[PDB]
């Protein structure tokens, strides 16, 4: 199943992103 | 640890519909096309269909050989096609989409041949994308309407959703429909991009590439001096994207088209080059 | 033959209203800017004004310091400052229209009022090509032959006819660089502008070379082939030259010391010490 890993890999940088907080990683980017 | 390449995806045969954009002249114009050119060769028994909104007529342009209101198969392939064309929100770009879907099926009912996967060029002014929210914050206020009420405007909305539901349920399937961008190595390049990526999630759009363009690679001063600024910026995309397809790209000489230079460009799109082996390639579309 | 430079403009008295653009990222957008710099310096006595529509924020980002819904006096400045029906040319004019309203607002409601205005036409080109429209307005009109619009329309359009159709307050440089898709797209772009009876006499060409590393020279003489194109093609215009340094290039610091070559078209011999000063 190599595709669904990429699924888990996308859904991984969701959680990132839900849980990473884009206007904090915004923040430090910028 | 992903992959550099779209090869992955270049050979989909679920994905009956791809977004392709890039705020900025980083050039994705091209990568609409070397996309759209990798598929129909190791798919030929899918006919493809590529177009563009960009007013500009920057296909064609880009290919050196006119299209138009009409599907056009490319010349020199038999299965790779190519075809130029209430105040409130999402509205007119759905609709602007919308028609499109109609002026599509005639072009390939009336064709007879049918089309298997899609390629888009988002404006160069972005993507009418906008609408996919659409028919949420129209759930709330539909509500509204409806404890007062309790018949146009009730079925226009109920269209919508509906429409968007059905493209919307094979759209927000990660499997017919996913989005590649393409961006390069500068300050406004990235935030912008990265921007982009925002509202896709915020449309709940699956989306897993990324298209890095006119890198360099100086292994003259002001190069190797600019080559650093990619560089400085390459990293900070690779660290932010492990699980992403961030496909690095070389920078080719000067106009890049004609059927020809296009395709054996595009093979990079999956042995992603590699400057010290694949070098001897390149120079060959720069003359 | 003619000059390559816009200092000629640079110095106008008479221009309240520039449109800048250049279908592409070939980059204007600091054309927008590298602009509405050498004006204020040469003209402080001049409170001028340059905004853009382009969704992105690019200006602010291109300027490394934010701006907004409202006028904003640049920082390092005292006089020039930033601001970030289904018929055609509709929507377009509309559009700006609330502009004017929305910015005299800001001169008005400032106090302090602006002299000269420079454009940064959206990524997506140009909204202005309703003039174009309104002269169809009128004679389906009378095939047709309400009153009010209509003539509000004209009005409007006059007073944006008139002012911007005087070769003196109004006028139109782009932007656009050294390649195929350029040039026949911007090139297009010129059509649509004498379609729209619009006086437009400059042309900026950017990320030029001056290879003088292999595929450098070689990339060179792409940019070079195209470069004559334009000059045979432009005996009476202000084809300016502009050379390219490396990266990210913002800062009113970096910005201001570019600028100096869209008056002193930059020679790469002479004024080459100037350049790889940006390229840090
Ligand atoms: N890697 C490359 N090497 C050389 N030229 C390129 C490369 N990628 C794009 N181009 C050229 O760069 C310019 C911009 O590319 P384009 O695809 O039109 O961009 P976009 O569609 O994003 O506006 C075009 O003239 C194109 O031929
Ligand atoms: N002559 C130049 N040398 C180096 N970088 C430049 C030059 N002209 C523009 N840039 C850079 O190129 C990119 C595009 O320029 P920009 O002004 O944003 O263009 P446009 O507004 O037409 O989109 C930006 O990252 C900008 O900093
Ligand atoms: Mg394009
Ligand atoms: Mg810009
Ligand atoms: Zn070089």
């Amino acid at each position: 199943t190599e595709a669904e890993k990429r699924r888990l890999l996308r859904e991984r940088r969701q959680k990132k992103f839900s849980n990473g907080g884009a206007s904090s990683r915004l923040n430090k980017i910028t | 640890t992903v992959e550099p390449n779209l090869h992955s995806l270049i050979t989909s045969t679920t994905h009956k519909w791809i977004f392709v954009g890039g705020k900025g002249g980083v050039g994705k114009t091209t990568s609409s096309c070397s996309i759209a050119i990798q598929m129909a060769l190791s798919q030929p028994n899918k006919q493809f269909l590529l177009i563009s909104t960009d007013p500009a007529h920057n296909l064609s342009d880009a290919f050196g050989e006119k299209f138009g209101k009409d599907a056009r198969k490319v010349t020199g392939m038999n299965n790779l096609s190519c075809m130029e064309i209430g105040s409130i929100p999402g509205i007119d770009e759905a609709l602007s989409f919308m028609e499109v879907m109609k002026h599509i099926k005639r072009q390939e009912q009336g064709e007879g041949e049918t089309f298997d996967t899609v390629i888009f060029d988002t404006a160069p002014t972005g993507h009418t994308l906008r609408f996919l929210q659409l028919p949420n914050t129209l759930s709330k206020l539909l509500e509204k309407f409806g404890e007062i009420t309790n018949v146009d405007i009730s079925g226009k909305l109920n269209e919508l959703k509906a429409n968007v539901e059905t493209i919307r349920q094979q759209f927000t399937d990660p499997d017919l429909t996913t989005f590649v961008c393409v961006c390069i190595s500068e300050f406004l390049s990235l935030y912008e991009t990265e921007r982009l990526i925002q509202e896709l999630i915020s449309y709940d759009m699956d989306v897993n590439s990324i298209i890095v363009n006119q890198l360099l690679f100086a292994e003259c001063k002001r190069c190797q001096a600019r080559w650093k600024m990619q560089k400085k910026y390459l990293d900070q995309i690779d660290e932010l994207y492990e699980d992403f397809h961030v496909v690095k790209m070389p920078l080719c000489a000067g106009e890049i088209r004609g059927l020809n230079n296009l395709t054996k460009f595009s093979q990079f799109l999956n042995k992603e080059y590699n400057p010290i082996t694949d070098g001897k390639v390149i120079y060959e579309l720069e003359d």
